[PDB]
RNA sequence: AUUUGUGGGUGGUGGUGCAU
């Protein structure tokens, strides 16, 4: 019974969503029906009517007229490095046994 | 004084923005943006009260249709608003995916925003967790190289701030173009940032916090080939002056080991 | 005139005990 109230607690919650969602679409649509020409025709009707930006630009020019870029990735430790370097070997012997046999 | 017509219209548009997540937009929203007020239809409109998805529609919309500067002005004002009020209402100062994804949108945007979105947010003064999460967004989404230069010399030449050092440290950290005026200016910052032996400074000798020890490491690492033989030992200079433990040794072997322009 | 042919990074808008 407790199952049964949780399916119709669901049920319920998702026709009310339904039903929300439902207005609110009707309610979008009455507004592209008549309130987009009302306000295209007020928007056509109506009217509407800088150290930061010459930095950016002179920074821009410059950038442009010469560049220098050395962006080094950061250098692991030499274990690691020969570890890794042991890695590969092995799992290229591995392979390589795998090979000849199977 | 807008029309009775009009300021029905605007409110009915916000107020099926505001209930609307998902679906289709309207007519109303597809033809504000072919208009020439369209900041008059805004503030008709009132968008401080629209959803998250609704302002990433929106802020995608007029990244596609609307122009240069008008597009910056409303990105700035509805985008610093919104990021505003957002970090206002979630009590761990969190941020939206669809703002998120409306931030991306504005960033795409590229004169929308460094000269208008980005520029008033640190003249607006955020806080540290803003700065962070404008960090994060510079690190996923890269801009044109030429604006991440602009907003990276721009930020040298300003100030010192915790906006304006986690927005050097993500332009550190993204590596774009750094020519010899920006590398002159990250110079001249780090000049101010350092402390002059007549007339001193609050910036030449307060402390400088951990995402700034970071920008500098990042920049030593990254930038040393741009910077020349008396730039390298002024920065030399500064990590003897206000250097650190831990990050300050690598700072100054990269200053040392360092090529030169 | 942003994108194309080639290299290329790839786990934390992390849960997390507890002390401060």
């Amino acid at each position: 019974k407790k199952t049964k109230a949780e399916v119709m607690k669901e049920v319920i919650a998702k026709s009310k969503f339904y039903k929300q969602e439902r207005q609110k679409a009707q309610g979008i649509m009455e507004d592209q029906i008549d309130n987009l020409d009302d306000n295209f025709e007020d928007v056509m009707s109506e009217l509407m009517m800088t150290d930061l930006d010459k930095e950016y630009d002179i920074k821009v020019k410059e950038l442009q007229l010469d560049k220098r870029a050395a962006p080094s990735d950061r250098t692991k430790t030499e274990e690691e490095k020969n570890a890794e370097a042991e890695e590969k070997k092995r799992e290229l012997e591995q392979q390589r046994l795998d090979r000849m046999n199977g | 004084a807008l029309p009775e017509k009009v300021i029905k219209a605007y409110t009915t548009v916000g107020s099926i923005l505001k209930t609307w997540t998902h679906g289709k937009l309207p007519k109303l929203f597809k033809v504000i943006p072919s208009l020439r007020n369209w900041q008059d239809v805004i503030y008709v409109t009132n968008p401080e009260e629209w959803s998250p998805h609704v302002v990433y529609e929106a802020t995608k919309l007029f990244v596609s249709n609307l122009t240069a500067k008008e597009s910056q002005k409303f990105i700035n004002l509805i985008l610093l608003e919104r990021f505003r009020d957002n970090i206002e209402t979630s009590e761990d100062h969190s941020l939206n995916y669809h703002i998120y994804r409306a931030v991306k949108k504005s960033l795409y945007k590229p004169s929308a925003f460094f000269k208008g979105f980005l520029f008033p947010l640190v003249e607006t003064g955020c806080n540290v967790r803003e700065a962070t999460i404008a960090g994060s967004v510079l690190a996923k989404v890269s801009v044109p190289a030429l604006h991440s230069s602009a907003a990276l010399s721009y930020l040298l030449r300003l100030p010192f701030s915790p906006p304006t050092t986690v927005f050097i440290k993500i332009l550190l950290d993204k590596k774009y173009a750094l020519p010899y005026q920006t590398v002159d200016d990250c110079v001249y910052y780090f000049m101010r940032f350092r402390i002059l032996d007549g007339s001193n400074g609050e910036d030449a000798t307060r402390v400088l916090p951990v995402i700034w020890h970071k920008a500098f490491l990042t920049f030593a690492q990254r930038y040393k080939n741009d910077i020349t033989q008396d730039q390298r030992d002024f920065l030399l200079e500064t990590v003897r002056q206000r250097g650190h433990k831990d990050i300050g040794p690598e700072i100054r072997r990269e200053l040392l080991a360092g090529a030169s322009r």
